[PDB]
This record gives structure tokens, sequence and C-alpha cells, in this order.
RNA sequence: CUUCAAGGGCGGGGAGCCAUGUGGACACGACCCGAAUCCGGACGAUCUACGCAUGGACAAGAUGAAGCGUGCCGAAAGGCACGUGGAAGUCUGUUAGAGUUGGUGUCCUACAAUACCCUCUCGUGAUCUAUGUGUAGGGGUGAAAGGCCCAUCGAGUCCGGC
RNA sequence: UUGAGGCGCCCAAAAUGAUCGGGACUCAAAUCCACCACCGAGACCUGUCCGUACCACUCAUACUGGUAAUCGAGUAGAUUGGCGCUCUAAUUGGAUGGAAGCAGGGGCGAGAGCUCCUGUGGACCGAUUAGUGACGAAAAUCCUGGCCAUAGUAGCAGCGAUAGUCGGGUGAGAACCCCGACGGCCUAAUGGAUAAGGGUUCCUCAGCACUGCUGAUCAGCUGAGGGUUAGCCGGUCCUAAGUCUCACCGCAACUCGACUGAGACGAAAUGGGAAACAGGUUAAUAUUCCUGUGCCAUCAUGCAGUGAAAGUUGACGCCCUGGGGUCGAUCACGCCGGGCAUCGCCCGGUCGAACCGUCCAACUCCGUGGAAGCCGUAAUGGCAGGAAGCGGACGAACGGCGGCAUAGGGAAACGUGAUUCAACCUGGGGCCCAUGAAAAGACGAGCAUGAUGUCCGUACCGAGAACCGACACAGGUGUCCAUGGCGGCGAAAGCCAAGGCCUGUCGGGAGCAACCAACGUUAGGGAAUUCGGCAAGUUAGUCCCGUACCUUCGGAAGAAGGGAUGCCUGCUCCGGAACGGAGCAGGUCGCAGUGACUCGGAAGCUCGGACUGUCUAGUAACAACAUAGGUGACCGCAAAUCCGCAAGGACUCGUACGGUCACUGAAUCCUGCCCAGUGCAGGUAUCUGAACACCUCGUACAAGAGGACGAAGGACCUGUCAACGGCGGGGGUCUUAAGGUAGCGUAGUACCUUGCCGCAUCAGUAGCGGCUUGCAUGAAUGGAUUAACCAGAGCUUCACUGUCCCAACGUUGGGCCCGGUGAACUGUACAUUCCAGUGCGGAGUCUGGAGACACCCAGGGGGAAGCGAAGACCCUAUGGAGCUUUACUGCAGGCUGUCGCUGAGGACUCUCACUCCGGGAGGAGGACACCGAUAGCCGGGCAGUUUGACUGGGGCGGUACGCGCUCGAAAAGAUAUCGAGCGCGCCCUAUGGUCAUCUCAGCCGGGGACCCGGCGAAGAGUGCAAGAGCAAAAGAUGACUUGACAGUGUUCUUCCCAACGAGGAACGCUGACGCGAAAGCGUGGUCUAGCGAACCAAUUAGCCUGCUUGAUGCGGGCAAUUGAUGACAGAAAAGCUACCCUAGGGAUAACAGAGUCGUCACUCGCAAGAGCACAUAUCGACCGAGUGGCUUGCUACCUCGAUGUCGGUUCCCUCCAUCCUGCCCGUGCAGAAGCGGGCAAGGGUGAGGUUGUUCGCCUAUUAAAGGAGGUCGUGAGCUGGGUUUAGACCGUCGUGAGACAGGUCGGCUGCUAUCUACUGGGUGUGUAGGUGUCUGACAAGAACGACCGUAUAGUACGAGAGGAACUACGGUUGGUGGCCACUGGUGUACCGGUUGUUCGAGAGAGCACGUGCCGGGUAGCC
RNA sequence: GACGCGGUCGAUAGACUCGGGGUGUGCGCGUCGAGGUAACGAGACGUUAAGCCCACGAGCACUAACAGACCAA
């Protein structure tokens, strides 16, 4: 939910 | 939104009291059934946590002990007076009818008896100048000219410690240091600085007020903030 | 019935009522599960935020403010030198303690639902900290990040409305 | 010579392995023309059976007979007969001679299912009929339970705490239970004492089923017993912030609520406080028990005393500092004991309290004295208002001294002095816009003797196993020990005592491989690495010398740079002295003297924020927040601001030098213009402006209508920008008020853009400077500038280095093998795959081929669009929430009028209610204010909601959202698209109606007016689109007229077929009319567009009707007209979300795929043209034909219960449209150098500077430094610079939330491999006992590619300049395989030097992270 | 796991001794030593190509390759 999984 | 910091305020929580249990003495005058055979002698000059100005102690001929609005130049020692008849120089206290015209007074009272509202904060004093068997026009140090009843009594010469303002604060730990005793929250942000949802400035990809800072007077709490019922704003013109 | 009139509408030469099964409709949970809500009353400041009360903590070193002194110079004002002094939201510092920049290292079914190591910042102050205490849910608290209010926050949690 | 036809050829380039399905086929197994015979469905024919329908017979839907060429497939769905389950009832049966259930088996039925046999079981079970219903499962990421694979797999290694080993003891059993030795670990803790918290965990005995990361004889485990002793330690008492209770008051009410009053509560380490010490004792308590000694309080008695309450104490902040002084530590010497054994050193001990008595330094004061310059301090300071000196009063320690003590303790001695001095005592100084508790109690206030002194707590842990964190959790958790030794500035490192521990609790084995984690060292080069020097490294302590720009004069600054540094011998100086400090001379060792350890890399330019400080607990520490400073606003306190429903409250023990509300954000130089809009505020003739009362009308009253008066507010006017904000276009004013001043400027703001010039570099999208027209800078939305500061952003230099060229060796823990322990993720099934194809367009399973004996070990992760998470993006839903506003609607609140409280004589006096001040007397105020009620205005402060649909996704645009015409529309009717052309939302009293008279456009002839004639079926005109109609008219002219009439229908249309309203039309009737001779025409305009529901109002004519009844008023209704809903078959309605949330969708976008190929790339045909002449050496337009699938676009097939982005990197394969290399052809080919073309994919195609970049620009090298495919190959490989979350800034836009196909700083990369795949390693089986040697089907290779030089030759060629080749040689480069004599690296084997510490020194050793550091280095590996 | 070699008819491994190598001159003692009354004394020279050390080679049956089990047409 931050960009990459999971940033 | 969120009720904005004006509005905890009045709800009287710890944060935005103040420490009064810290405080010495709420200074008021004293009574006298008349005549005003009262008197003391200056026992000592302390420090006033509530107005960071001197306050001195004195000593009646009745053996009373109180801390008293200390004008400029009470010293230890020195005898002050209370009544109709104490005698017109500093630190005496007596109706303004008594009161020579043109002789700078402070700690007046708005109704005789109240023990003293006006004119109280460091150097500051209020100006006797007309006389009268109903009105004794006095100018309070914010330039107002207060009609007040000549019974109303006061203290004569300006008050102690004037000059504080003066010297800047040049550092916020020096502000910290006051505001601790005090009742008001501090450090400020600026509503500007803030979320919508906690302020009508709130909000914004860049900071700015909303709408215009100058508030109708009608205003509720919760919107009343910025420019309260301004005449006008600005330095110019 | 409408209608000068005319023409239209509705009705008319005796079949229903009740019961039992069953088809379908509408209201209700309405074939069953499935989600983010909204509202009510309660329980939470053992976490954490901010304030208050009462206690506690900060090796060692550096720099050397005012003030004072001695000497020289000057009519004086005052100047210069040296010393004394020991100021500071001052410096160095893994003192204690507080914090958390990079390694985008280790870990990532962990030692751990936020850890480990090195690196790094502050370290007499707007400092750190124990205990006590106050503020409660559209309300607190907030040097403001929509941060925090017991792993829960752009409106806590529990049960109820359901 | 020319025409036509057939088959073929050229044209003809693609990515893992070629293809017609494959093999393969050539007088065919191809192609075309005929022909012959066959094969081949469930079709067709045919036997039997079944169902269904119908016929005959029948009560029958039971039999029996008959008919079906014209019956037999089916999702959703309608209809119908039946099977099975539970319990009820009626009728009727079975079972211990064995019921139900279960397992295996036999029979029947199309089937649901029925039944039998054998075994098991051991007590219930059916049938028929009629009922009953929590009645039938493969599915829901379904629920609960159980279970397999996973797997004897991961973990029991990683932490600066690496810990053990040999003997022995006990035991059935011992790596880990115990004893000894040896070896280690912990030093503010791994020691000692405790708070909270736990709660018996403590001690003993007995045990091992449980718990313990292995085992256990051990245990915080299991069981049973036992254990905590107080006048003098805590609680208890006191009061703190503050809390509760009662009263009072509020509230509809309370378990609610503020104030006031009274009462109580509120501190166990760590606030105040009456009093206890020493020794001994238990398995476990201990200032508690025991022995000794001491002390406090109260009380009783006795003597004393009549004092006694004033005062002192309790009792207090931060910074500096002196003096007194104990323990400790150390020095000296003596004594006792131990240790060591070349020396004479080294360690331990040398004790002794509370209490009672006594001593008193500092401070203060007194007498004397009499200083005019002296006295005094570390410093400040002191004095004729009396200095020093002298005498004296008061007066301290947890300290000295005596006792206590022929007490206690010690094996013994059972010391004495000194220095530095924690504790404790007592002083001096400085700071505050900060002022640093209270109360109980104590003292004041004597002594003897005796008595009493109850109640509660007391064990143990206090943590890498007793607490919180689900755990014996690497986390979290307060206090006192800060004085143990060396070291050194040190509470630092390192080493070592005392004390503790070997439980940060699984072990054994392999020079111990690959790979991984931590780390050491690497030659030459030295940032070439990379977004970036990330990571690592360099530097380092102390002293001496020396130190730039700039600066707010503080700083910059440890700038920079240079030198020194050890040991030994003998000394000097400072000081009372130190086992303190500063130096001197001589001698002397090493590569190295802060020898280890500790221990800055330095310099410059630019951006930002001034500084210290704050922040997103858990991806953002920053430029964001704060700050002082600047500024504006409000308010005289019965205030402003704010909380409460109220009673009431904060600010406020406050008072303008205040405090509230905002903006800006240190200093310095400054801060221009604009009041039109919006906001706020002031004013206001006039206008507007609600309700009550008042007047008129109305009504026997009332509803209701109108008037008069008119508050705040608005209109209007003014003020105000450090108020929201604005600061252009045009010309030598215009919008809308002004029209950008100082500055600054390609900016964190500049699209163009890598702007231009310069600096710097080989090369610089960077950085800096200048210019600057600024897409779209600019003054407290603060502008410019700026010293200092900074885990902030960018850049440069020196230094440094394994970041890199380019990797190697080593060290420690894993990994691998063995014993023990022992999970999870995941699983529709099947599964040895590979190349192709096909398929819903991204297949291990389909099709064709190829390959493939089984099982197992290790590996790195290619595939299983791998595992994990019902996609966060996008759309959709008449979903949610937070937020905004001049969206809709309301609700608080503020202002204002009116009524009540409320009283006496459009302005005024008064006092008596009421309010406030005052202790009271009494003062102020006063019918106002407050309060209750109502009305008008303001009113995102708050609440609920809305904010439509269509659409080659959505948005923007548009409206194909209601209508009419042509075409599309395929000659009936119907017919879609954001299809093509274009219109309607009216207009007309005549532009309607009838009748009469008449014929038009255009052209010709005679006198673009008018008159006459002729031609003239229609091109004129007919209101308006388009299509259509019309000529004795539907047109023109004239006249007359109102049928544009009322009522009610029929039918068609709207809506083909085929239901649906309003609307429309055609055609009637009834009534009344107009015109005409009359037939007849007129239900508006020649026809198809010009339209609107219910509710409500108004209106038209008559009538019906309102609660027992009559009258009046005012209502309710039948019929109809008008008023709008254009989203046009009718809701009353704005936005943001990157803070987000849910339901879903591949119904729909973004990536990728797939189709397409306009675009893009490349080619071909024709060949104008030019190339001095010459198309074709070379270049090559137009036009035409194509190939590819790299670009772009289109589409919306696949995927939204997840196929991870760009770029880069690494590693592998491929394509050819070839850049180089080989062999060639042409030339505008003399040669040399080129140019163009052909074959050709074997090999090669490299290094760097800016930029995240791909791309591209640039540099120097080069044979050349080609392009492209592999999910834009490659994130279960890496990286994370850009895109693309949450924070923040700038510009632009917006009222605002907030937005941007603008810029900028910051910002967490998950998973143990089941299968398949390949790289290597084994065990088996097959060929059917053995040893040794071979063969070679097939398989792999680039095993080799390229360049330079010499001779050829200064030759051929050439006027000359210039300048080849065949061949033969030498070497270089890249690649490849191997090897270590040589050189080089490593080399925690080894040897040496040396620092600190410890074993007394010496000798010889340990530790300093897995070598302390330094020097050398064998083998091996490289 | 596998592979290779040796196993007394033996040099496979270890010990010992040589050889071949790494360091860089051992402890002790003697002389010198700036000095110092002496005590004491950093260090220098000699003894000492010393001492210490070796993952290699050789010699050498001294020690251990013993004992013996199994499968197999
Ligand atoms: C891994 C994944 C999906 C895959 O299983 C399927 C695909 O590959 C398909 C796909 N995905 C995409 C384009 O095609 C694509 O672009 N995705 C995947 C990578 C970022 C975004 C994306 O939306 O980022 C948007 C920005 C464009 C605003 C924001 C940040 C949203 C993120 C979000 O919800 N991530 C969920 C992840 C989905
Ligand atoms: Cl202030
Ligand atoms: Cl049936
Ligand atoms: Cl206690
Ligand atoms: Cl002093
Ligand atoms: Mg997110
Ligand atoms: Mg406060
Ligand atoms: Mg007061
Ligand atoms: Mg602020
Ligand atoms: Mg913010
Ligand atoms: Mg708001
Ligand atoms: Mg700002
Ligand atoms: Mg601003
Ligand atoms: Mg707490
Ligand atoms: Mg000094
Ligand atoms: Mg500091
Ligand atoms: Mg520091
Ligand atoms: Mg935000
Ligand atoms: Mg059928
Ligand atoms: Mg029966
Ligand atoms: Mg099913
Ligand atoms: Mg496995
Ligand atoms: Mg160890
Ligand atoms: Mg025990
Ligand atoms: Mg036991
Ligand atoms: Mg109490
Ligand atoms: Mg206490
Ligand atoms: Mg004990
Ligand atoms: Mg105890
Ligand atoms: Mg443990
Ligand atoms: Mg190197
Ligand atoms: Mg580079
Ligand atoms: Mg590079
Ligand atoms: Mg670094
Ligand atoms: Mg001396
Ligand atoms: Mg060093
Ligand atoms: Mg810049
Ligand atoms: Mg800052
Ligand atoms: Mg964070
Ligand atoms: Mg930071
Ligand atoms: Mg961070
Ligand atoms: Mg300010
Ligand atoms: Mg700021
Ligand atoms: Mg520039
Ligand atoms: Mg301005
Ligand atoms: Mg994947
Ligand atoms: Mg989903
Ligand atoms: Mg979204
Ligand atoms: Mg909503
Ligand atoms: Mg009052
Ligand atoms: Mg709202
Ligand atoms: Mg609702
Ligand atoms: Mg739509
Ligand atoms: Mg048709
Ligand atoms: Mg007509
Ligand atoms: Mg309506
Ligand atoms: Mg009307
Ligand atoms: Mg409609
Ligand atoms: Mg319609
Ligand atoms: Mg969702
Ligand atoms: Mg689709
Ligand atoms: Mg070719
Ligand atoms: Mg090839
Ligand atoms: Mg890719
Ligand atoms: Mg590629
Ligand atoms: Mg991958
Ligand atoms: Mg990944
Ligand atoms: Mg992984
Ligand atoms: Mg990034
Ligand atoms: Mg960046
Ligand atoms: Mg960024
Ligand atoms: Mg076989
Ligand atoms: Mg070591
Ligand atoms: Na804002
Ligand atoms: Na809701
Ligand atoms: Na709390
Ligand atoms: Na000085
Ligand atoms: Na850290
Ligand atoms: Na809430
Ligand atoms: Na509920
Ligand atoms: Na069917
Ligand atoms: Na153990
Ligand atoms: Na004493
Ligand atoms: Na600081
Ligand atoms: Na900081
Ligand atoms: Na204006
Ligand atoms: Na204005
Ligand atoms: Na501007
Ligand atoms: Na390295
Ligand atoms: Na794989
Ligand atoms: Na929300
Ligand atoms: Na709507
Ligand atoms: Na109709
Ligand atoms: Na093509
Ligand atoms: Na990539
Ligand atoms: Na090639
Ligand atoms: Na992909
Ligand atoms: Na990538
Ligand atoms: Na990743």
């Amino acid at each position: 939910x931050t960009x990459p999984f999971x940033x | 939104g969120r009720r904005i910091q004006g509005q905890r305020r009045g709800r009287g929580t710890s944060t935005f009291r103040a420490p009064s249990h810290r405080y010495k003495a709420d200074l008021e005058h004293r009574k006298v059934e008349d005549g005003d055979v009262i008197a003391g002698t200056v026992v000592d000059i302390e420090h006033d946590p509530a107005r960071s100005a001197p306050v001195a102690a004195v000593e009646f001929e009745d053996g009373d002990r109180r801390l008293i609005l200390a004008p400029e130049g009470v010293g230890v020692g020195d005898e002050l007076q209370v009544g109709v008849s104490a005698e017109i120089a500093p630190g005496n206290t007596l109706p303004l009818a008594e009161i020579p015209e043109g002789v700078p007074v402070c700690n007046v009272e708005s109704s005789p008896g109240d023990g003293g509202k006006f004119a109280r904060a460091s150097g500051v004093n209020a100006q006797l100048l007309t006389h009268d068997r109903n009105v004794a026009v006095v100018k309070l140090p914010s330039g107002e000219m207060k009609r007040l009843d000549p019974q109303c009594r006061a203290t004569i010469g300006v008050v102690a410690g004037g000059g504080r303002t003066d010297k800047p604060f040049v550092k916020a730990g020096n502000k910290h240091h006051k505001m601790k005793a005090r009742g008001t929250k501090w450090p400020n942000v600026r509503g500007v600085a803030m979320n919508a949802v906690d302020h009508p400035f709130g909000g914004g990809g860049r900071q700015h007020p909303g709408k215009p800072k100058s508030i109708s007077r009608n205003a509720p709490p919760g919107r009343k903030v910025g420019d309260i019922a301004s005449k006008r704003t600005g330095r110019g013109g």
C-alpha cells in the first residue's frame, strides 16, 4: 500500500 | 472539524490554568471602619510570581501582615498609611477625592472598596485629572479617560518594576520560563500551519488563510479567529 | 352518470361462501453467507499526548562573557597588558541518560506483531526520568505529522440497535 | 514476326528446433481432364426392446391389440409421475433360534434406490395407508473435527558473553547433577541492596507422566511437609497536585453537573517524620529471635517547676567556590599470617557500634582598640555609621577525643603517622520578564523509679528463566552502590581483584568443498565504480610553532600547515606536599615511542532554514513546526476571548509594561502602487426592512386583506491591504481598482531548454559566474542579503582506499555427514519433459513430432503467467467516510425589535422590584440590564444530504437526453453508431375562413419603373428545415367574414409488428355560425416540427357538499382554462480526498500480451531529374507494389479472489535489414585512400564526461567500436536514481478543500523449492561371472578471433606529392584450457620487535575478537 | 556417496635423525655502559649463522597397516 510490496 | 484551541481553553483544563497554588497574594486594598487611623511598616520587598513585579510585605498597627502592590520607591522600614487622611506621599492609599489632581496613581478601584483594579502592571500608572463632588476623571495607562466615583481608593506613585518590557527575551527558553508561571498555553502554532479540520485557516498546498482575516463580531466561537472585528488593518493610511 | 341535444362510461337474463392442499405477489431478516457505515449506552490516559505535585539524574575535558584586580599611559574621559573571574537553550565527549542519520546491512513462518550490529545526534537544559495526579470520544491532547488517546485513530474500545 | 493459353521461375528479410498433421513423395503419394473400384457416422435401411402421444376395449391413467414417413438433442424456465430421511396415527409384520448400524459380497430397478448372503454387532426394526417437517450436498477463500503429503525437512549457529577439558562422585541410565584441577566469561554488571509487579516461585524430602529448544540422577517442573517473629525498618500520622462524601443548587431525572461550606482521602524505593546499635543464631527469618548495650513516647507515682508563648525548627531554586572532615585509596614504618624461590620482592590482616560525655571551625554579636590607608579573599570585598590586633558571648559534623569495652570479633598481630579526602558539617559569591511546597510534628520546657508501647507488612525473584511483552522472548522495566587495583583528563578503552558465572543452555564429525553471514590482508593503478565515494578507508591523543576569506567582532579556528612524542642516568623549577605539575643535561633501542588501546580527514563554491529546540510511536528528522524579533486586531475588567443544558466556569492570587486573537519569523538594508470585487469597521437624507401594539376593511367573534410606524441588517457613503488578494492588453487610454517600485532572476519559480558566454574536464543535460525579453519572480502571501549553526540538497580539490580494473588467499559462525529434538508455508486431479502448433489471443495435460530406464544427494532459482494478500491504479454502485464552499436544507451562536418580570411623576425625571460594589452602615445602577418567550438579520461553528445519464474506459468537449425532414435503409413495414446534410421550442387577426375575379417565374417584340402583345404545365408563389402537394388553385388581387366556435365521439398515430401517458392527426355527430346561386367549403395556417403529469393556485358556469339544527362567515367537490418540470413519461440539490474505506468488474482504462499497420523501419517497380557529356560510378523526386512487427496510434479478445514499473546490472540463446573481419562485383577503379553493391551471422563490436534516463550530446582510443528479438529476456537475481502513496516547498489555477500529463527535498523491496528445468554427485535395475584394454552411434566447441611491426620496398603505380601486394617472419590484443620453476598476493602455520595489564621481579606466559599492533614469511591455493 | 593407493612378499601414516626451509642471534654468564657514595642502571659486545619453528623430502619397520568378516557364476 506504500508503492512496491510492502513499503 | 474539531474544536479549535480557543475552545479547548475555556474548558479550564490543567494546561490552560494558571499555577495558582504557586501564587503569593491576591493584592487588594485594606479596609478601615473609617478615620484612616491605619498605618504600617514595610518589612520586605518580595517577587510576585503572578506579575513579575515586586510586592511589599507590610505590618500594620493592628498586627495585620499582608502583601501590597508595591509602587516605586517604597523600601524596607518605610511607613505607609491607608485612610481618608493618609499623607499625600508615594505608597499611601486614599480615596481619589483626597488625592491632589495631577498626581500619578496606581491600583485604582473601579467600585469603591473593590480593592483595586486598574493600573497595576509593571511601571504603569493612572493619572488623576479632574475632581468633583461626583466624578473623578482618571486617565488609565491605555489613554482612556475613566470617569470614577471620588470615593474609589487608589495608591500614589507608579507601580514598581518599570522598564521590564525594554529587554528582549532573546531566546525561547526565557519565554518558556515566563510562560510557565501564567495561565497560558505556549508556544503558538500558526493557524495557517494546521489542517483544515483544526482551524479555519488550515489546509491548502501552501500556507495562507482561506478567506479574509477580519471576522465579524457576531461570528460564533469556533470561527472567530484572526482579526476580530477590526476597525482597520495594516499600518498604511 | 355526463346530458338543450348528441355521443360516450360503468352495470344488467341468480353463484356464491367456507374448508384443505398448492402456484404467485406485498410487508416483514423473507432462500443462506457475504462490507465499508450510521446511532445509543458504557469501559479505557497501566500505552501514549499535554499540564500539575513530589523526588532523582548528568565522568572528564575545552572555550573563557561580565564583574574585580595589578601595572603602564592620560588633566580627564578612558585606553592598553597581564591576571582574576567562571558566564553559556556554548563546544568535545558510547559518563549516566535521551535520541534515531546512513548501512536501503542482519532479520523478515524473526530473539522481536518494530528486533540485532556498526554508523550517527543531544548530553546545564524549551534537558532527561520515577511515582502520584488532571484532561475522554465529534471529545482530549497536539513546538501541527491528521500526530497521539493500552499492537485500535481523517473520529478509541466494548456491548447493544443488528 | 506477332497474338492467346497452361504449369513453373524471379521479385521473396526475423528472432529456442525446419516442415504439407508427421514420414516421406517426382511418367507422383503434385497438378489439370476423364473414368473404375473401394473405405468411411449415431445419417439411411432393417430385427427386438423402451419411453411418449394418439386409437380400440376398459372403471382403469390395470391388461390386451393398433398407429407414428409426417414422435424421441437441449441451457434458463413452465408442467408432471416417482425414490429416500424424521416423528404421529390406523392397519399389519420381524427380532436374543440375534434388531439397528458397520465391512465385504450376491440379485433387481433406466434411475433416485430396493433386497439378499457372510462377518461384526448385541437391542431394537419395519411394511402399507394417511400425515408431519430444523427431509437429501462435491462446491459457498463455507463451519467444526480428524488426517496424509510436506519431512525426519526448517529451527535448536549468527548477538563483542564463541567455554569448556581431564579425572572422580551418585546412579538402571550421565556431554551438560555434584566434587577437584586446569581453562575461561561478567567489572554501573552477569556483583551487592531494593521499588513496582509476581505470589510461595523460598527451604527440605521424595520423584520424572508434564514443563526445560538435546539429556538429566537436576530444576523456577510433580507430590508432600516446613518457612516470614519488630515500642526504635516500613505502614500507620501529616499535608502536595488533586479526589471523594455530605449539604446547597442545577437537571424531566439520575449512578449526571460547576461553585460554596464542612468532613475525609491523597506519598511504603523517592516529600515531612519521636526512638537501635554490635555480635550470635536457622535447611529457610532476623535493626523482628537470642546475648549485650542503648534510645524514644505516653502514663503513674515522687521531687523539682510554676514558668509556657513569643520565637526557633519542620522548611526548601539554579550556577561557581572556600573551609572543617570520616570511609575508601595510596605512601612510610612496626607487628601477625601467607606466597615465591638465583633477586628480595609480592598478597592478606593489623578490628571494635549505637549511645553517653566532652571539643569547635564558620556565621552573628559584645567590649577594647583607634586605622584618614590599612585589613582581607580562590573570587567578590570591609571600615571613623569604627579597619586590624586583643578579650569575650552564641555556636557544627554521620567528625576528634573519653567512656561504652577485664563488651564483641580474630588463628594471630589485635599498629602509628601522612596525603588526597565520598559521606556528613559549615561558609562566600553569582542569576531570575523563572522567585524555587504544605501540614503534622519538634524545640522552646527539669529529673527518679515503674508501667505500657496494640494493629498491618516481613518468605523469595527483582530479570538474556520468578515483572510486562501468548514463551525459561536477544525487547521493555525506577532507585542506592560513581571511591576496588593498573591505566589515563576521565564514572573512557584495555587488563585485573572482590563477588558472580561456564544456563545469552543441544551435541558429535569432515584442513571442514560450493554457497552465505561477519571480518583480515591484497601487487600496480587510485573513484575508472555508482544516481551519488553508498560501503570501506584516511586522520587521530598531548605540547610547541603557525593560521586565510569572511564576520553580527562573539566567531571563523583544532582553519590550513610544520615540528615534537619512548626508555635509562643525574637533575632544576612551581607548590606545604602528593604515590601532583612544568622543564634541563647526558646516555640509549626499534621499521614504528598517543608503539596496543583510546584517538578530527582537510579545503572551497551554491541552495535552505537564522541559531538551541519540534515531528509523522512502526518506510518522511527535512527546507516542515517552534523560537526570539517584527506587525496588525480586540478589550477599562459587570472587559475582550473561551467552556457549560443549567447551576456555573477558565483566563484570574491576573488589570493595557495586561492577555486575548491572528500573520510574519534572528540580525542588516528595506517593505512601492491598488479600497473596483470580497471581508471587517464607521456613517447614513433618502429607499428597503419581521413580529407585538395601533388604524382601515372584513367577520354579531375569528380566520384573512390592507395601512401607518420602522430595529438590527441591506441599498448608498466612508475608512482600511504587515485584510483576502491584484499589480495586464493596446497606443504616443481598455478590462476590472492599480499596472510591478528596491531588489532578485533559466530560480527548489523558466515551457521553450542541455537557453547564450565564460570557468572547470580529454570530454561536464551537472556545478559556479555573467547575461536574462521573468511560459508563469518580487516585497511581513514578506523582498534582498547575511556571520554563526546543520545526521538538510547540489558541485569542486587534496588526502584515502578492493567502489572499480579483477579478483585471490585467509579467519570465525553456518552450510555438509552423524546422535537427539522436531514445526510451517502449500496440495482439484494427473504429472519424465522439450520444440512447434492450436486454444478465451501467454499450454507439463489439446494436436504433431522429438526426447525419455527407476530412485536418491548437493546447488543456484529458468518455468509452474511460483507462494502470499477477494488489485491501492481505472471504471461501475441512485456504496461509506473525512474535508470545503457564495451547493440544497437546517441547527447552535451573535446582533436587534417586541412581550413578561415591570413600579411612581418622542423625549425626561424618579425609586420600590431587579442587578452589582460594600463586613456593615451604606454606595452605584435602575425599570434598563439579567432571565423566560417571540420576531428579523448574520450564521460550514455544527448536522443531514445532494452534486444525473449518454460516452469505442473515464474526464474535458459534445448532447446522437423532447421533437421534424433527406440520405444511410438493402424498391412493403421495421432498422444502429459521438452516422452524413439540417432544422423545431415560434411567428401570423391575418399570414385564418369563404367567395369573386384572375395566372405565375423567365424570355421576346413595341412605347431593370409602368403600359400593350406573344411564348410560357409551373422553373413563381405558398411564414420557417427538408422532402412532398398545388394552376379556371392550395398561388395573386379584391371583398366579405371570425370554423383559430361550444359539446361529444370514431379511428390512426405517439408505441410498425405488440402493451404504454401527455401530445398530434384523420374522420364523424350535436349545437351555433360565416361565405356562396348552389352543390359545398370552414373542426386554424397545403402536409409532416412549434411540446408538459400529479399536488397546489388563479380563473370560467352551474350544481353537489361541511359531523343534532337554523342563519351568517369560511371551507370541501364535480367540469374545464392558465402557471413547469428542455435530464422534456416531471427529485427541491456543489465540490475535494495523495488520509482514505467497501462492494464488484478484465462488463472498462494504465503495463504486458493479442489483432491491425494509418505511423515507424526496410524493400521493390517506373526513372523525371543531376551527375561538365552521359538516369542507372554516385545521388535520386513523383507515383505505384510490398515486407517487417523495433516506434507510435487504433481495438478492447485475455488477465483487476494481484502475470511487480522505467533505466541499469548480471547471465544465457537467437535474428540479419552486416559496423569490423573473409571472399567478391562496379567505380566518376593509376597508386594510396575511398565510394556503391554481392555472398556471408564464425568471431568481434570495447573505455569514459553531463543526464535516473532509454534516447542523445561529447572525448580519447579502435579492425569496428552495427542494429534488433527472447513477457519492451532477466526484482521467488541485484539496484531503487526516475514514474507512482502518506511529510514539505515554489510557480500556476481555485473563494475554498485542494489540483497540475509543472519543478523540487524526504520516503520499509516479503517467502525454509512440492513439481518441472538445468549444472555436478551417487544407488539400483536392464543388456545375462570377472579383470584389463578398446570401439563410436551420437553429443559439445570460437578454441580460436583480430590487430601492429619487419623483410618485400621507398619498390610496383605515379609528372609529383604520395605509395601498395603475394610471401616469409616478430610481437600485441580478446577469448580458451592448463600450470606455480620464476615474479606477485595470501599465508589469525611459524619466528622476531613492542605497547597496556595480570601471574612479586627475572625467566616464561594469558588477554586486548576471534593475530593487541608492528616486521618477515614456508607449503598450498592463486 | 564416489574415486585412487598401500596393507609385513610392506616405506601407507606417525615417531626419531638427517636434508631442505622460516625467522634473525635464545636463557644464563662475562666485559663494556651515561652516570650514581653505593644501591642501581636503559642499552652494547661475546658466547651465538645462535635459539625457536616447518602443512616438504630422505633414511629408518621402532610404533600403527593387526584380526578377520562377507558376497560371488
Ligand atoms: C503488482 C500488481 C499487479 C499485477 O499483478 C498485474 C499487472 O502487472 C498489471 C498492471 N499493473 C500496472 C499496470 O499493469 C500498474 O501500473 N500497477 C502495478 C505497479 C503499480 C501500479 C499502479 O497502478 O500504480 C499506481 C500509480 C500509476 C498511481 C499506484 C501507486 C497503485 C498501486 C497499486 O494498486 N498497486 C498494486 C499492484 C498490482
Ligand atoms: Cl509575555
Ligand atoms: Cl419413476
Ligand atoms: Cl518495608
Ligand atoms: Cl570564602
Ligand atoms: Mg496506500
Ligand atoms: Mg501551564
Ligand atoms: Mg484578583
Ligand atoms: Mg508560531
Ligand atoms: Mg501539514
Ligand atoms: Mg472548517
Ligand atoms: Mg509562509
Ligand atoms: Mg503566508
Ligand atoms: Mg501511567
Ligand atoms: Mg583565564
Ligand atoms: Mg550544549
Ligand atoms: Mg556532546
Ligand atoms: Mg496531509
Ligand atoms: Mg428432448
Ligand atoms: Mg395397512
Ligand atoms: Mg452444486
Ligand atoms: Mg525439501
Ligand atoms: Mg572463548
Ligand atoms: Mg529451589
Ligand atoms: Mg533432589
Ligand atoms: Mg492520609
Ligand atoms: Mg519517606
Ligand atoms: Mg534468605
Ligand atoms: Mg528478606
Ligand atoms: Mg534462557
Ligand atoms: Mg591494492
Ligand atoms: Mg564517473
Ligand atoms: Mg560507468
Ligand atoms: Mg560512509
Ligand atoms: Mg620548592
Ligand atoms: Mg591508531
Ligand atoms: Mg539550483
Ligand atoms: Mg533549522
Ligand atoms: Mg516514521
Ligand atoms: Mg535530523
Ligand atoms: Mg527516519
Ligand atoms: Mg512574534
Ligand atoms: Mg518556519
Ligand atoms: Mg547558469
Ligand atoms: Mg505590501
Ligand atoms: Mg511471478
Ligand atoms: Mg477485488
Ligand atoms: Mg483513486
Ligand atoms: Mg459521502
Ligand atoms: Mg458578587
Ligand atoms: Mg458539512
Ligand atoms: Mg441517512
Ligand atoms: Mg457513466
Ligand atoms: Mg422500407
Ligand atoms: Mg387543412
Ligand atoms: Mg410539485
Ligand atoms: Mg390562473
Ligand atoms: Mg424521460
Ligand atoms: Mg419517449
Ligand atoms: Mg477495495
Ligand atoms: Mg474485455
Ligand atoms: Mg543476405
Ligand atoms: Mg551465432
Ligand atoms: Mg523487461
Ligand atoms: Mg535485453
Ligand atoms: Mg525472475
Ligand atoms: Mg522481489
Ligand atoms: Mg526468496
Ligand atoms: Mg526513489
Ligand atoms: Mg533525486
Ligand atoms: Mg525524490
Ligand atoms: Mg523391463
Ligand atoms: Mg587473542
Ligand atoms: Na489554507
Ligand atoms: Na451511513
Ligand atoms: Na497517563
Ligand atoms: Na578579565
Ligand atoms: Na540506529
Ligand atoms: Na468517536
Ligand atoms: Na450491533
Ligand atoms: Na431442461
Ligand atoms: Na545443558
Ligand atoms: Na562526638
Ligand atoms: Na544543544
Ligand atoms: Na537539531
Ligand atoms: Na477593494
Ligand atoms: Na473594501
Ligand atoms: Na505576486
Ligand atoms: Na576486502
Ligand atoms: Na525456479
Ligand atoms: Na474519510
Ligand atoms: Na440528480
Ligand atoms: Na392521446
Ligand atoms: Na506488413
Ligand atoms: Na530493468
Ligand atoms: Na557474424
Ligand atoms: Na513481464
Ligand atoms: Na528492474
Ligand atoms: Na525486490
